[PDB]
RNA sequence: AAACCAUAGUUAUGACGAUUGCUCUUUCCUGGAUCGAGUAACCCAAUGGAGCUUACUAUUCUUGGUCCAUGGAUU
RNA sequence: AGUCUCCCACCAAUUCGUAUGCGGAAAACGUAAUGAGAUUUAAAAAUAAAUCAACUCAUUAAGGAGGAUGCC
């Protein structure tokens, strides 16, 4: 496939509401990304761990994909997922990842301290680990504590939206990216695009050009926003649709029928799938020995 | 794995480039004239600032950011202008380009920055510097009686730069 | 065993609005200031010597040929430059529609490709 | 614990001294901190033995072993601390005192089988005796029961339990010998055991594996004269001459196997030999183990007239190499009386360049138990430092003949060296004797070495000889005495022990051969070449995935013009194939029977009474291809295609008997040095230099320079035909004594005696690069 | 050894003579180049190929190498040579180079226009070719023009001097050097140095990088100042057998 | 005052060119000639050796087997 | 590559004097035959748990002589 894992939802925190112009800009850039050839699109959210989440569990995500972007999915046939990223600065601050991981589909944490880096690599349920590439990374990246979290269900993300914004941030971007590929041995990495407008978007032939210049080869950079991000989506989606990756609430055969490929068919409010009873006990047990589909 | 490095040993030559001088011709005098000390207005900060200036003009953002990630000035002496700089292994040629395309350090003018050797470990450039100083002292004490160079621009310096600032293991 | 001299591109985009896009870009003297500005912002004086040739510019679908050894430079900079109020108030951009190394692919109902085909072969001269 | 005493101690030094880290050959790593663990099979037996509760009253058939091993189990599991069986089993919770002391030890074993005859205990409290077979072979010496069980096929040397902890072992020829130590020693071996002048140490090798045969006549007349015939037949007419008999100088040469007993007879070389004559009717022979038996039984064809003692289990030897060798050996040897042969040994142990000494430097005397010294000690030699070349000439006239013979004849008699053990001391009683030196009567000496008794202590006969061809020192000693000496000899601060590979390297550097690997004209060298190395190489070749190894038959531009017989490389890929050399050279010679101008191939004459015509050289190559894999890979045949150079002259030769494998083709042994780049490995090929392009190669030898000023290397290398192959290289590596690559090998004899120059071309196996070289003969 | 063979001689034409300050500057810059490591040096000379060459067989090379610099060929080991840089613009105006062949060792050519450039590679007696990297080379030069001459015994030259004077000339230099490298497929390239002052000289182990990060393979950067520059000098000296 | 000693020896193992193999494959006549792509992943010495325990080769370098596993043809 | 074992001084006997299925100087070492078990167990987590394979455990001194089962 072709997948983009980051499109910033315009909002500071749970404090202020969103103006309509930002939403129209989001629609325009979403249509542009579709025009470039992207099938599955994420939508990020940036909150800090040191702030209260609302008590009422229903309002833990205001994206509301099913009824904000219905017509765009009708025409373009796009698939939209929600996502959350949490700022981690100091542990022993409460607000565990129990309920916030319930409403969302992907949970990620970016650390900005030594304690944050220690906490967010061995003893968390996250699936994406990201840094802030427009500043100074908190620690020299140890060669052992990063390669020993890839073997769990965690991956690293590179956002190139910082390489097209200003002049001073480019140096930090280059240095931090070189450090990350050097320390992580370049095994599990995915690429997003924090574009704030249609001008900043790039296609598959114009995202590999930048990254190939910072050390990463071409085939790996193609696999970056390929099946790897699909596996990230799979881990994100197998957390509220199954117990321990053993009993999913999914559907049957036929192309585009999975737990990630099917978004409209599954009633997420009740997590059930009512389907036509077309397969019974008194029918021949083979593919072609029975002919009726 | 572990990150590699390269060390560059750079000197500063102050050629006379002035008319109505008619110098003598001999291997001793040329070296004794070109190798005068630095006027002490240059510092450890001036060289670094000037080598950063010469990169973001003769190269762009993607040429001034692949070198500025790791670029540190370790040792510099004024009695003899020798200095040592450190950089990544794969991005050492760009620093050399910065070196040549740069003259007129700070406000001082009419000079040449001369990289003489590049090596991986730090233990070996020390031996190279010692051999270089020994060679210069031998060539300055062989043209004639040595004390005809009595001005002592450099003679008392090579012995006394032994390990005073070179204890950076 | 083999040798490659040129690399051919197919690149075209402008500001993603069409209300202002009616002010059509001039043939070449705006697709030459933009590229130089990009190759100067990204690489310095050493990023000026990239020699490129325009082959059959269009309304917007410009075609370019570049040295083999500058593919690293050119494609790295054109993809990271975004102008501002240069020729019009709307910033511009480029998207690389296609790349090739033989000039034998992706042309529709054209006569210009009859040139650049056989008369300008290597000729062993 | 006050630092004031530390300051007082350092007052015997500088203010703040600095000490170096240890040299890397004297460092060790920390082992575990918990006590050792027992095997489970020794735990279960002991547990079940203690848990067990307690018709001439013996009735002990096969139960004697059960009792005699239950006693050991009880003792072990009652003594050792590592034994952690369970909670109940204890020394007193179960009857251990009552058992095996008043139940088993005497009531059961003693009362069934009476002690067998030969209750002659020993003259020692350490098992030490002689194992010699008069006119017959001898078995393994008896010793510890556990470790004599593993010597059913491969014997042990006296020092095996010592070497096994510090080396890599192998198993060949009925011995478990030592191959190489466990450190890299390529350069240290050269500069401590080579012919350099930078030596400040020595190399000692335990060469006990070399047998020893003491043959002597029995006519009772000292003139003998029949052993002379046997020795002159056994080798060429060399080792029975005025130089070797009367002057009794050591001999080193080649030993044959005569069989003259009925009409037609011949001889076939076997290998090296060391023959030493004594009193004109006694001989000592030293042989490599492989050829030990074959010659021995030959002498047994005349034991009516001679007598032979297979004393290989009763005499041991050690070989010493280097400059400071005799200096180190002389630091661990003293005498009983005053003897001139120790005065000469004391004087000559101060040479440091042993090539100046004359042909003969035999020493022989009687030493004391070397365990008295407790530390190696110099010979107070620093006093005299004016040795000149005038006292050396005295060593050729002041030779103590009788004093050597008398001490020597205490080695060729089993009962004499049996008396040599008359009272061998245990370690504790020597310790007590040394302790008794703290209350001596002089009271102003403070001596450390124990005194020597006049008659209540043994005297060890000892012989030292010098080998000139190998340039080293033999020391010959009784077997069971070797271990006490060898323990001191390795406490010298700069003494190193070497294996068998280092011996090969040392003898390679000095431009000399090596019997196992480098004798392709002997019945066992041929086997080691074409049957033992080839399997070891092919087994690791064909057991690699294809494409991750050198493809041998797909190589381009090997020769100037290509014959379609062999697609790629010529001959076997894994060994120096001499059968192909014989067939190819013989066919090339026959192709010029009367048509001087050879011819390579005629384009498709035909395919083939089983006709095999001899028209084209491709036919010879396909004949060689046919003869292999279809005539000797499914059947057996033996022939020696490689003789050695003979003093006579039988060069030339010539539809009745024209086979290409019937006549041996004579060769010679050479050493080739490279004038330019190159690094000849094993099995590389040696071509003659073509008459064409001789000027180009001569110009390359003189030197062709670039405009820069350096040497010119990248030119057009011309190539020779396939019928220019004349030799092989059997050992080659970087030669440190000259700084350029060098190899040793063999070349066809008739090739060298027709060269208009002295250059050859060398190319490895699996490569097409031709390097230039010049060869010089080796007198072997 | 190191060979640098584009040190200019201060004279514009056959009329003027050399002053004192010019030679004084030349000696200083020669000494500096000797210090930096260079051993063999050649001295340039520019004419226009359309002027009245002196009729006599002397005074056509005013370098005067054996009287001047006599105290620099000893007291320090550097050796000096002589060369002339003809400027070709017209396909005519005679003065065939059979005359000046004996009076020099290296003869070069500096074509300006298309006719001159195609004449230069057609049939002359030069043994080296040079361009004006300062600004405005006649562009779109292809393998067709250069292949014939480089197949024969001709070499291309780079100067790198114009990269040190001003930025505006630096940009044109870096633009034209890429074209000349890629047109010849990295064959027969040598490096000189235009040193108009004792300041505009440089070492070796960096300028090789300056050419390597422009397109030349690292295997050829180590033979510019080296075997090729030695071979051209060797042939030029061996030409002296005319006598 | 040392004992300082390695055919990699101290956190060095660099920057590039020219041929031949191997795997796949476009057209053909350990078979031969052509058209075009790959030669990876896991990783790196620090006094040495003998063992064991772990990591890897997803039409993305390669080689060999077994299956009372599944689908087809034999019969 | 490692949170792991053994060796790199000697012992005629307060030092593993240990003939123990076979190899080994030794090893948290290798391998052969017969046989049996898996929180209900000698034991693992609350390797296996249809068959074969895998995990773990129990038993088995060498040489030589005598008689017989099977085939020449």
């Amino acid at each position: 496939m072709l997948v983009d894992l980051n499109v910033p939802w315009p909002q500071n925190s749970y404090a202020d509401k969103v103006t309509s112009q930002a939403v129209n800009n989001l629609i325009k850039t979403l249509s542009t990304l579709h025009m470039l050839g992207y099938t599955h699109i994420a939508i990020n959210f940036t909150v800090n761990h040191s702030e209260k989440f609302p008590n009422d569990v229903k309002l833990l995500n205001p994206i509301d994909i099913k009824r904000r972007f219905g017509e765009l999915m009708d025409r373009t046939g796009l698939k939209l997922y929600s996502r959350i990223t949490l700022i981690i600065d100091d542990p022993s601050k409460g607000q565990s990842l129990s309920k916030i991981s319930q409403a969302f589909d992907i949970v990620a944490a970016l650390p900005i301290s030594e304690k944050g880096l220690t906490l967010s690599t061995t003893n968390l349920d996250i699936d994406l680990l990201t840094f802030q590439y427009g500043s100074r990374l908190p620690t020299f990246l140890k060669h052992k504590s990063i390669c020993s979290c890839v073997n769990r269900g965690v991956k690293l993300e590179i956002v190139y939206g910082y390489a097209l914004r200003d002049v001073q941030a480019r140096r930090q971007f280059v240095s931090n990216v070189r450090s990350v590929i050097r320390s992580s041995r370049s095994r599990g990495i995915v690429i997003g695009s924090g574009a704030m407008s249609p001008l900043e978007c790039r296609n598959i032939l114009g995202v590999t050009s930048l990254i190939k210049n910072l050390g990463l080869p071409s085939d790996r950079c193609s696999k970056a926003m390929g099946d790897l991000a699909s596996l990230v989506l799979l881990n994100g989606r197998l957390r509220n649709k199954s117990h321990k990756q053993t009993i999913v609430t999914g559907g049957g055969s036929g192309n585009g029928d999975d737990v990630v490929n099917d978004v409209q068919g599954i009633d997420d409010v009740q997590t059930i799938k009512v389907v036509k009873r077309s397969m019974d006990a008194e029918q021949l047990g083979h593919a072609s020995k029975r002919h009726k589909p | 794995v572990r990150l590699k490095s390269r060390y560059i040993l750079f000197e500063i030559i102050f050629p006379p480039t002035d008319t109505n001088v008619e110098e003598s011709v001999s291997k001793a005098d040329i070296l004794l004239s070109h190798h005068r000390a630095s006027p002490a207005d240059v510092s450890i900060k001036s060289i670094l600032q000037e080598i950063r200036r010469s990169l973001s003009l003769n190269l762009g953002d993607y040429g001034s950011a692949k070198c500025n990630s790791l670029l540190q000035l370790k040792y510099f002496s004024n009695k003899t202008s020798t200095g040592i700089i450190r950089c990544h292994r794969e991005d050492c040629d760009l620093v050399i380009m910065a070196l040549m395309l740069m003259s007129k350090i700070g406000d001082v003018d009419g000079l040449i920055v001369n990289p003489v050797k590049v090596s991986g470990t730090i233990k070996k450039i020390e031996q190279f510097a010692m051999r270089r100083n020994s060679k210069i002292l031998n060539i300055i004490k062989c043209s004639q009686s040595s004390h005809l160079s009595d001005n002592d621009f450099i003679i008392n310096d090579f012995k006394k730069i032994g390990r005073e600032n070179e204890n950076e293991n | 065993k083999t040798f490659r001299e040129w690399q051919y591109f197919k690149l075209s985009i402008t500001s993603f609005d069409q209300d202002v896009d009616d002010a059509h870009a001039i043939d070449q003297m705006t697709w030459r200031q933009w590229l130089n500005n990009a190759l100067k912002r990204s690489y310095g004086i050493f990023g000026e010597g990239v020699e490129y040739s325009f082959l059959h510019v269009d309304d917007k679908l410009a075609y370019i040929r570049v040295n083999h050894a500058d593919k690293d430079t050119f494609s790295s900079s054109i993809s990271t430059y975004i102008s501002t109020d240069e020729l019009v108030g709307s910033p511009l951009t480029v998207s690389i529609l296609q790349e090739s190394s033989s000039l034998r692919l992706l042309e529709v109902t054209d006569d210009d490709r009859l040139w650049l085909k056989k008369v300008m072969e290597e000729e062993e001269q | 614990k006050q630092l004031q005493l530390a300051m007082h101690n350092s007052k015997a030094a500088s203010s703040t001294r600095i000490f170096q880290a240890l040299p890397r050959k004297l460092r060790r790593r920390t082992a575990s901190h918990n006590v050792r663990r027992i095997p489970k099979r020794m735990r279960n037996r002991a547990l079940r033995e203690m848990r067990k509760s307690d018709k001439a009253h013996g009735l002990n058939a096969k139960q004697l072993y059960k009792a005699r091993m239950s006693i050991k189990l009880l003792r072990l599991a009652s003594k050792s601390t590592s034994m952690k069986l369970s909670m109940p089993p204890e020394v007193t919770s179960s009857n251990c005192h009552v058992r095996q002391k008043i139940k088993t030890l005497k009531r059961m074993i003693k009362e069934s089988s009476t002690a067998n005859p030969n209750i002659k205990l020993l003259n020692n409290r350490m098992g030490s005796y002689d194992c010699t077979g008069v006119n017959e072979l001898a078995p393994i010496p008896k010793g510890r029961v556990k470790y004599t069980k593993r010597q059913k096929h491969f014997a042990w040397l006296p020092t095996h339990i010592w070497n096994a902890k510090r080396s890599h072992m192998m198993k060949r020829w009925g011995y478990q010998m030592v191959w190489a130590p466990t450190q890299k020693c390529f350069k240290l071996t050269h500069r401590l055991g080579g012919d350099t002048c930078s030596s400040d140490g020595a190399l000692c090798m335990d060469s006990s594996y070399i047998g020893t045969i003491i043959v002597k006549d029995k006519s009772n007349d000292s003139e003998g004269d029949f052993l002379k015939s046997i020795i002159g037949k056994l080798t060429a007419e060399r080792a029975n001459l005025r130089k070797y008999r009367e002057g009794q100088v050591l001999f080193q040469g080649l030993i044959y196997s005569f069989n003259e007993e009925n009409g037609e007879d011949s001889t076939k070389p076997l290998g090296p030999c060391d023959v030493f004559w004594v009193q004109k009717d006694t001989a000592i022979i030293r042989l490599h183990p492989s050829i030990y038996t074959q010659v021995f039984n030959i002498l047994l064809q005349h034991k009516e007239k001679l007598t032979v003692q297979d004393c290989r289990y009763s005499l041991a030897s050690v070989t010493l190499k280097g400059a400071k060798a005799l200096e180190s050996l002389a630091s661990c040897l003293r005498s009983t009386e005053y003897s001139k042969s120790f005065e000469q040994f004391k004087m000559v142990s101060m040479i440091t360049d042993h090539n100046a000494l004359p042909q003969r430097c035999t020493f022989a005397f009687e030493a004391i138990d070397p365990r008295h010294l407790a530390a190696p000690k110099k010979l107070n030699d620093s006093q005299r430092k004016t040795v000149n070349s005038d006292d050396i000439l005295s060593l050729h006239e002041n030779y103590p003949q009788d004093e050597i013979n008398a001490v020597f004849n205490e080695l060729c008699d089993p009962e004499s060296r049996t008396q040599s053990y008359n009272n061998q001391n245990t370690l504790k009683e020597i310790s007590a004797r040394r302790y008794k030196l703290l209350t001596a009567t002089p009271n102003s000496i403070n001596k450390t070495t124990v005194p020597f008794k006049e008659s209540d202590d043994p005297s060890i006969p000892l012989v030292i000889i010098r080998r000139l061809k190998t340039r080293d020192w033999i020391v010959v000693l009784p077997w069971f005495w070797l271990l006490p000496l060898w323990h001191l000899l390795n406490r010298i601060p700069r003494m190193y022990h070497i294996g068998l590979r280092q011996f090969q390297q040392i003898q390679y550097e000095n431009k000399q051969l090596y019997f196992p690997d480098d004798y392709p004209f002997t019945q066992l060298g041929y086997i080691e070449n074409s049957f033992y190395k080839k399997e070891a190489s092919k087994t690791k070749w064909d057991r690699k995935p294809m494409g991750k190894r050198i493809n041998f038959e797909k190589i381009k531009d090997i020769h100037n013009t290509k014959l379609p017989a062999y697609s790629g490389e010529i001959g076997d890929f894994f060994s120096s194939d001499w059968r192909f050399l014989q067939i190819l050279r013989n066919g090339i010679d026959y192709l010029q029977r009367n048509d001087k101008t050879l011819e390579l191939m005629d384009s498709k004459k035909t395919g083939q009474q089983g006709v095999r015509d001899i028209n084209c050289v491709n036919d010879v190559l396909e004949f060689c291809k046919d003869y292999e894999a279809k005539t000797k890979a499914m059947s057996l045949s033996i022939e020696e295609n490689i003789p050695v150079a003979l003093c006579k002259n039988r060069k030339c030769q010539f539809s009745s008997s024209f086979s290409l494998t019937f006549f041996p083709r004579c060769i010679i042994a050479v050493s080739c040095t490279l004038l330019e780049r190159g690094h000849p490995k094993d099995n590389a090929r040696i071509y003659q230099v073509p008459e064409k392009d001789l000027e180009h190669w001569l110009q390359l030898a003189k030197g062709v320079y670039r405009p820069n000023g350096r040497k010119d290397h990248d030119l057009k290398i011309p190539l020779p035909e396939v019928h220019d192959l004349i030799g092989f290289i059997t050992s080659g590596t970087y030669h440190l004594n000259c700084g350029n690559g060098m190899g040793i090998g063999f070349i066809d004899h008739h090739a060298a005696i027709r060269q208009p120059t002295r250059y050859v071309l060398i190319r490895n196996v699996g490569t097409n690069t031709y390097r230039l070289g010049e060869w010089s003969k080796i007198s072997v």
